[PDB]
C-alpha cells in the first residue's frame, strides 16, 4: 500500500467517523469529536470525489445541524480543518462554523 | 552472446540511451552513461556474481579498498548528471561512484570499491537514486513530522522552533542561548540532519551574535519579530563575522520600508530570501522581484507548487483563519488580498522553470507541508513541460536538462546556501551517504529506502511478523540507523565554527556527528547549481503582473495533477 | 499515451556481453546423482569434483553467460557450454582452493585438481 | 484439615501427579514433583501469607539471603524437569528455586529465598513458567520485529543484517568491522537479548578474524556469498580460534561440491547447521543428513513446521516469487522442485520427535516468522502425538518426555549451540532471568509476562486509563524494563573473548551487559539435551525418500492445527 | 483480547479496504492503496474463512478488474502478498497480477 | 477533536468488533479475540447510549451464546471488563461469564 505518516493517521478520522455515523443512525445526539470527525470525514471524501475547495467549504456547514448534536457543541466548533489529496494535490479545507 | 535491451534494463535497471518515466508523470530522464563493463555487471544472491573467490574478493582486509556498502547498478539522478553505476559506500560517506566488484576476476573495478567480506549490499538495479533531500525552511513544531519528511525523501532539516509555541508555529526561530542548547539536545533523538537558526532581530550585536556561540547554525530575520532595517543590518553584520546564512522572511506590511528599503539594508550582502513568490510572506507585491537579485539566494515554499485551480481558494482562507482576520473588515481583505496573488503565483512556476528561482523548502506546519517537498518540484516541472514544451536545451526527447534544473532545488542548492554542501546535498564521492531508493512508479512519492550516514534509517516494508518483508502491510517504519546509538552515527548537527571551537557539543553531551557550517558569505546567486539567473524582475504595482525581459509571465492553473490521486489514501 | 507509472522506453540495439574475450565450447557432463548448478563467474575449472570435462580447458575462464545467470546440469546430462576469459588481474584465491594466485600456472592448477579427484584431468 | 485437589490447584496451581493441557493440543504436562510444604504456600494480597512478621521477614537487610523477585507457585517446564517451585531472583540472576518465604515461622524455607522488605512478588500460581526463546536464526531487518519475538516468549536474538539491505534480507550477516560496531550501537536500543554473526566468507583469515575481534559474536556461512570449501574451511580455522560457533546455509546448487564435499571441508569441526531440512536452503536435495552426524548441532527453522496440506503449495510459489524465478522456464521448475520436497517436510516432522534434529529457529523475516518459533514446537509436537502415538519412554499418560524433548529445541539447545548457556537458555540457579510466564490457555501462543534480567520487558495488559489492568484493549505492550537506562541491565549484548579483551564495548560506548560466548568448540551432537540421537540418513537422489535404521520416514500433512484460528484475529 | 503487534497492524488494513469499498460503491475509479487493501483484506478474510492457499492465488485475480482502477494501477500491482492464520497455521498468499 | 490516548486505543476494539460483526453474518464461529472484542465494542456502546452499569452486566451476558463461537470458547473468556464514559463518567463494567 505504502502508507505514509498522514494516510495512517487519517484511517482513524474515517474509523471515528463511522463509529459516530452508527451513534446517529440510533438516534443519539452527537458529541463534540463524533462532531468533528464526521464533518472532517466527509471533507477528506469530498476531495477524494473531486469536489472543490470552495465546494467543501460550504457543503460542510449543512452535514450536521444544531438539533444533531449535544447542547453547546455547535458553539464548541468554531472551525473543521483537514487536508485531502484533491485531483490538484494536497489542499486546506476550512469549514467555519460548520454547525450553526 | 548479446541481450536485448528490455531484458538488460528488467535485469540490471536501464543503460545507455534507455529512458525512464518519473512516477506518473510525462517527464522522461535518460540515461547518460554507464560506468560498468557488460558482462561483469555486480549482483547479489543465489548464484549470483558477489561470491566469494568471484565478484566478492576473499583476500583483502576492510582497510585495503573494501567498501562497507555497494548499492550495485543505480539509476543516479543528479545535478551532476543521470547516469547508471554502482555506489560506494565506507565509513559513513561515499567513497566511490563507478564499478565495484573484485579485480581478482573482473574488468574495470574502480580501485576503491572492491566487494570484501566486510561489504554489505543493496541492490539498486531498477531503481532510482538520489541525493537526501535538503530543506532549509522547517517550523520544529510536532516531531511526528520527521517521519513525514523522511518518508519523501528529504533527508537534513534547517529552521528552527521549541515545538508548538506561537513564536515557533509562525517563524523559523529558536531563540536565544537556553532555547538553541535544549533543541541541541532535543536533536540528539530525531533521526534526521539538523542545523538550527536563532532570532535574526536586535539592535545590538551581542544578542544576536551569542546565539550562534550557543550552537546555531544561521539566523532568521521574520517581519513577526520585525523585520527592520536594524535587525536586517545586524544579522547580517553577524553573519558575515561568523560565517552562517541568513533567511528573511520581510516586511509585509511595509511598514518601515519597501524591497528597495530591505536590499539597502542588506547593502549587497548575502541573504537567502524564503517563499520569495510572497504568499508565504514579503513586502506586499513586489517581493519575488529578490529573485534577480545576484546577492539572493531565493527559495520558494511548497503550497503555491504548482498554480493550480484550488490554490487561491485554499491560500486566501488559510491566510485569513491563520491571522484571525475579518470577511467583513476592509483592511482584512485589503491585506489577503495584497498578500495571495494568482499573477505572481502563476509567475512563479515559469521563474523555477527559467532557473530563477533556485530553491524549493516546506516551511513545514506554519505554511507548508513537511512531506511535499520533492512531490511538488516534480509536479511543477511536468505542469511546466505541459504548458511551456520541453525546454531548448533539451535533446535526444529527454527531460534531462529539467530533471538536472528541478533536482537542484532541493538537494545541491539548498546544501550550497546554508554552508553545508561539503557534506550533503549530491551524490559525490567524499560527502555523507545519505542517499534515497525510488521506484520509478513512486519517484518523488514514496521514497523506498533512504539511508542515513550509510545505514537505511527509513523503509516501506512491510509485516514485521511474516515469513518475508513484502507482505502487508507495506508502510513507512523507522529502521535500525534510527535505534539505540546508531541514531548518532547516522546524522549530522550542523553547527557554527564559533560553537564547535567553544566546545559546545563536548558542554552539552551531544554524541551527533557534528558537521561545521562554512562558505556561506562568499557565494551568490551564480553559485545555484542550474539556477544561476539574475534579470531585472519587474513586478507592476498596480495589476501584480510579472515581467522579465520585457515579458508578462503568465500560465494557466491546472485542475489535475500527476502523483496526488493515483498513489495517496486520503 | 495510456501512462503506466515509471515505465522504461528502452533505446533500439542488443548488449553484448563480454565483448572482446575470447570464447571457448566445452561439454560436461554431470557423473553424479544430484543436480548442479553452475553460476556465471565461478573460475569453471574448481566447480563439482563430478563435473567431467576437459579440466584445463577451465582454467583462467567462466561461463559467457549474464551477469548473475546459472548454467544447469540434471543428474547425468552431459550438455555443450561456451566459456569466457576471466579479466582483471586473471588470479583467483579461495573457492575449492586450486589456484590461489595466477590462472598462468596451469600445470599447479592441474595437479591439485587430479590430487582431489576433480575429474577430468588428463 | 484437608483441601480436595481441584480447590488446591485453583488456589495455588497444580501439585504432583495433576496434568496441565498445552493450550487446545492434546498435550498433557504432569507435575513430578513439588517444593512446597503443604499449609506454608507463599503467596501475596489482602490477608495473603508474604506480610512483614508473617512470610515475610522484617529483619533481614537485602544482602542477608532476602530476594529482589519471588515468582510465588510457578509450573515449571525446562529441560531440567517439570515441576512445582517458587522461583528467587537476584541482581537479575535467578538464585533459588525451591520454596520462599520466611524461615522465622516457616518450614521448609530454601536459604537464600526470604521474602523480605527488597521482595517484589509475582503470582506464578495457575501459570507455566519456562526460560526465555533462544532464537539462533535471526534477520535484523526490521525493528518491528522485536515486539513480534516478545509476545511469542523469545528473550534471545542471534543473527545478523543491517536492516532491510539484500545481504541482510537474504543471510544472517552484519559484514565487516564497520557494520558490526553499527549494528552493536543499533543493539543499546532493542529491548532484547542479541548477538551479531559477521560474513563467513574469503580465501584469508584476517578479513574473517577481523569482525570477531569488531565484536561478531559468530559467523554465518551462506551460499548467496559463496558457500564455498574455502569460505567453509577459513570459518571454522577462525571459529576454532576465537571460540565462536559457525552457522551454515550450504550450496544447494551442489556447484562447488555435494554434501560429502562440504562435510569434508568442515573435516569434523563443530557447526550448527540451520535449516537442516533444506526448503530454506541447502545442498539438493539431500542436505537433511547433516543431522546424522556427530559434529553438526542441526537447527529447523520455522515455515516448515509442521508439514500441513498448505506447506508445499505456499513454499514452492513463495520460493518462485523471491528468487524472481518463472514458471515458464525449465531450470527455474526445476530448481524450485529440488529444494521444496513433501518427502523431506514430512520426514524432518519425524526426526523432531526422534530427537534427530536438536534446535527451532525462526529464519525472521527472510524465510521465516519472528513470532512462530514456540509456537510451531508445540504445533509439531502435538502432531507427531496425533499420528505417531506417546512416545515409548512416556508414564502415567502425560507427555512430559515430548514435553522436555520439544522445550528443549528452543530454550537450551541453540543457547548451547551458540556457547551462551552459561547465562541463558533454562531456569537454573546461577542464569539470568529471563522467564516468561504463559496462562495454560496462551502457552506457546500468546506470553502473558516476559521477565528479562529481572525485570517486567512485555506484558499482556489492558486499558492504561483504566482504574485496574485487565480492562480492554488487552494488548502486548513494552513494560517499564524497555523504558530508559533500564533497558541496558535488562539485555545481554553477547560478544566474542576476543572484543571483549580488546575493550570494543568500552571503545562503542555500550552500556548492555556483556555476555561472553564461550565453549562452542568442544560440543557436539550428544551435548544436545534430550536430543542427542546420531544416526545415518539416507535421502534417496531419485525419489527423496529419507530412511534411517532403514525404515522410510512419512507421515501425512494435517488440515487443521491447534494454537491457530481458536486465538488469532488474523 | 490479547492482541499481538500483527493483529494490531493487520486492523488497518481491514480498514483500509472498508474505506476502498465505499469509494467503490459510490462509482470512483480506485487508486493504487486502494486496490491493493481491497484485495490483501479479500484474502486474509478467505483464509479465516478456510480457503485453501490455492483457491486465493486463484480468488485474488478476479476481486478487481481493470475498469474497477485508474488507469495505470493494473500495471503498478505486480503482486500482492498476505499472510493470514488457516485452519493450519500462518501461511503467505501471493496473488500474481491481480488485476489484468 | 483532541483525541487522548485511550479514544485511540478504543477506536481499535470497535473496529475489532465490527470485523467479527462481519464474520459471524457470514456464518463463521467466532474465536476468543472476536468473541471479545463484539461483547467489550457492546459495552461500550451501551455506556454510550446511557445504559446503567447494572444494565450492561446483564446484557453482556446474552450478546453471543455457545453456538456463536467455537469449542472451548466459552471457557477461555471468564470476565470482559470495559470502562467507557457514562452520563456520570467513567465507570468500570465487568460481564462475567458472558457465554454459558
Ligand atoms: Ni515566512
Ligand atoms: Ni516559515
Ligand atoms: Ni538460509
Ligand atoms: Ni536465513
Ligand atoms: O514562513
Ligand atoms: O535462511
Amino acid at each position: 500500500m505504502h502508507l505514509n505518516p498522514a494516510e495512517k493517521e487519517k484511517l482513524q478520522i474515517f474509523l471515528a467517523s463511522e463509529l459516530a455515523l452508527k451513534r446517529k443512525a440510533r438516534g443519539l445526539k452527537l458529541n463534540y469529536p463524533e462532531a468533528v470527525a464526521i464533518i472532517t470525514s466527509f471533507i477528506m471524501e469530498g476531495a477524494r470525489d473531486g469536489k472543490t475547495v470552495a465546494m467543501l467549504m460550504e457543503e460542510g456547514k449543512h452535514v450536521l445541524t444544531r438539533d444533531d448534536v449535544m447542547e453547546g457543541v455547535p458553539e464548541m466548533i468554531d472551525d473543521i480543518q483537514a487536508e485531502a489529496t484533491f485531483p490538484d494535490g494536497t489542499k486546506l479545507v476550512t469549514v467555519h462554523n460548520p454547525i450553526s | 552472446m548479446k541481450i536485448n535491451r528490455q531484458q538488460y534494463a528488467e535485469s540490471y535497471g536501464p543503460t545507455v540511451g534507455d529512458q525512464v518515466r518519473l512516477a506518473d508523470t510525462d517527464l522522461w530522464i535518460e540515461v547518460e552513461k554507464d560506468y560498468t563493463t557488460y558482462g561483469d555487471e555486480a549482483n547479489f544472491g543465489g548464484g549470483k556474481v558477489l561470491r566469494e573467490g568471484m565478484g566478492e574478493n576473499g583476500t583483502y582486509t576492510r582497510t585495503e579498498n573494501v567498501l562497507d556498502l555497494l548499492l550495485t547498478n543505480a539509476l543516479i539522478l543528479d545535478y551532476t548528471g543521470i547516469y547508471k553505476a554502482d555506489i560506494g559506500v565506507k565509513d559513513g560517506y561515499i567513497v566511490g561512484i563507478g564499478k565495484g566488484g573484485n579485480p581478482d576476476i573482473m574488468d574495470g573495478v574502480t580501485p576503491n570499491m572492491i566487494v570484501g567480506t566486510a561489504t554489505e549490499v543493496i541492490a539498486a538495479e531498477g531503481k532510482i537514486v538520489t541525493a537526501g533531500g535538503i530543506d532549509t525552511h522547517v517550523h520544529f513544531i510536532n516531531p511526528d513530522q520527521v517521519d513525514v519528511a523522511l518518508a519523501n525523501g528529504i533527508t537534513t532539516l534547517f529552521g528552527g522552533g521549541t515545538g508548538p509555541a506561537e513564536g515557533s508555529k509562525a517563524t523559523t526561530v529558536t531563540p536565544g542561548p537556553w532555547n538553541i542548547e535544549k533543541m541541541l539536545k532535543s536533536t540528539e533523538g530525531l533521526p534526521i540532519n539538523v542545523g538550527i537558526l536563532g532570532k535574526g532581530h536586535g539592535s545590538s550585536i551581542a544578542p544576536i551574535m551569542e546565539q550562534i556561540d550557543a550552537g546555531a547554525a544561521g539566523l532568521k530575520i521574520h517581519e513577526d519579530w520585525g523585520a527592520t532595517p536594524a535587525s536586517i543590518d545586524r544579522s547580517l553584520t553577524v553573519a558575515d563575522e561568523a560565517d552562517v546564512q541568513v533567511a528573511i522572511h520581510s516586511d509585509t506590511l511595509n511598514e518601515a520600508g519597501f524591497l528597495e528599503d530591505t536590499l539597502r539594508a542588506i547593502n549587497g550582502r548575502v541573504i537567502h530570501s524564503f517563499h520569495v513568490e510572497g504568499a508565504g510572506g514579503g513586502h506586499a507585491p513586489d517581493i519575488m522581484a529578490m529573485a534577480g537579485h545576484p546577492n539572493v539566494l531565493p527559495s520558494s515554499t511548497n503550497p503555491t507548487r504548482p498554480f493550480t485551480v484550488n490554490t487561491i481558494d485554499e491560500h486566501l482562507d488559510m491566510l485569513m483563519v491563520c491571522h484571525h482576520l475579518k470577511q467583513n473588515i476592509p483592511e482584512d481583505v485589503a491585506f489577503a488580498d495584497s498578500r495571495i496573488r494568482p499573477e505572481t503565483i502563476a509567475a512563479e512556476d515559469i521563474l523555477h522553470d527559467l532557473g530563477i528561482i533556485s530553491m524549493m523548502s516546506t516551511d513545514a506546519l506554519a505554511m507548508g507541508r513537511a512531506g511535499e517537498m520533492v512531490l511538488r518540484t516534480w509536479q511543477t516541472a511536468d505542469k511546466m513541460k505541459k504548458q511551456r514544451g520541453p525546454l531548448a536545451e533539451e535533446k535526444n526527447g529527454s527531460d534531462n536538462f529539467r530533471a538536472k534544473r528541478y533536482v537542484s532545488k532541493y538537494t545541491i542548492n539548498p546544501a550550497i546556501a546554508q554552508g553545508i554542501a561539503h557534506e550533503v546535498g549530491s551524490i559525490e564521492e567524499g560527502k555523507f551517504a545519505d542517499l534515497v531508493l525510488w521506484e520509478p512508479k513512486f519517484f518523488g512519492v514514496k521514497a523506498d529506502r533512504v539511508i542515513k550516514g550509510g545505514i537505511i534509517a527509513y523503509a516501506q516494508i512491510g509485516d514485521p511478523s511474516a515469513s518475508i518483508p513484502t507482505p502487508q502491510p507495506v508502510m513507512g517504519r523507522r529502521m535500525y540507523g534510527t535505534v539505540g546509538d546508531l541514531i548518532h552515527d547516522t546524522n549530522i548537527t550542523f553547527m557554527s565554527k564559533s560553537s564547535i571551537q567553544q566546545g559546545v557539543p563536548a558542554k552539552l553531551g551531544l554524541k551527533r556527528r557534528i558537521g561545521t557550517v562554512k562558505n556561506c558569505r562568499n557565494i551568490g546567486k551564480k553559485d545555484m547549481k542550474w539556477n544561476d539567473v539574475t534579470t531585472d524582475i519587474d513586478i507592476n504595482p498596480e495589476t501584480y503582473e510579472v515581467k522579465v525581459d520585457g515579458e508578462v509571465l503568465t500560465c494557466e492553473p491546472v485542475k489535475e495533477l500527476p502523483m496526488a490521486q493515483r498513489y495517496f489514501l486520503f | 499515451n495510456y501512462i503506466v507509472p515509471g515505465e522504461y522506453r528502452v533505446a533500439e540495439g542488443e548488449i553484448e556481453i563480454n565483448a572482446g574475450r575470447e570464447k571457448t565450447t566445452i561439454r560436461v557432463s554431470n557423473t553424479g546423482d544430484r543436480p548442479i548448478q553452475v553460476g556465471s563467474h565461478i573460475h569453471f575449472v574448481e566447480v563439482n569434483k563430478e563435473l567431467l570435462f576437459d579440466r584445463a580447458e577451465g582454467i583462467g575462464r567462466r561461463l559467457n553467460i549474464p551477469s548473475g545467470t546459472a548454467a544447469r546440469f540434471e543428474p547425468g546430462e552431459e550438455m555443450e557450454v561456451e566459456l569466457t576469459e576471466l579479466g582483471g588481474n586473471r588470479e583467483v584465491f579461495g573457492i575449492s582452493d586450486l589456484t590461489n594466485g595466477s590462472v598462468d600456472n596451469k600445470e599447479l592448477i592441474l595437479q591439485r585438481a587430479k590430487e582431489l579427484g576433480y575429474k577430468g584431468v588428463e
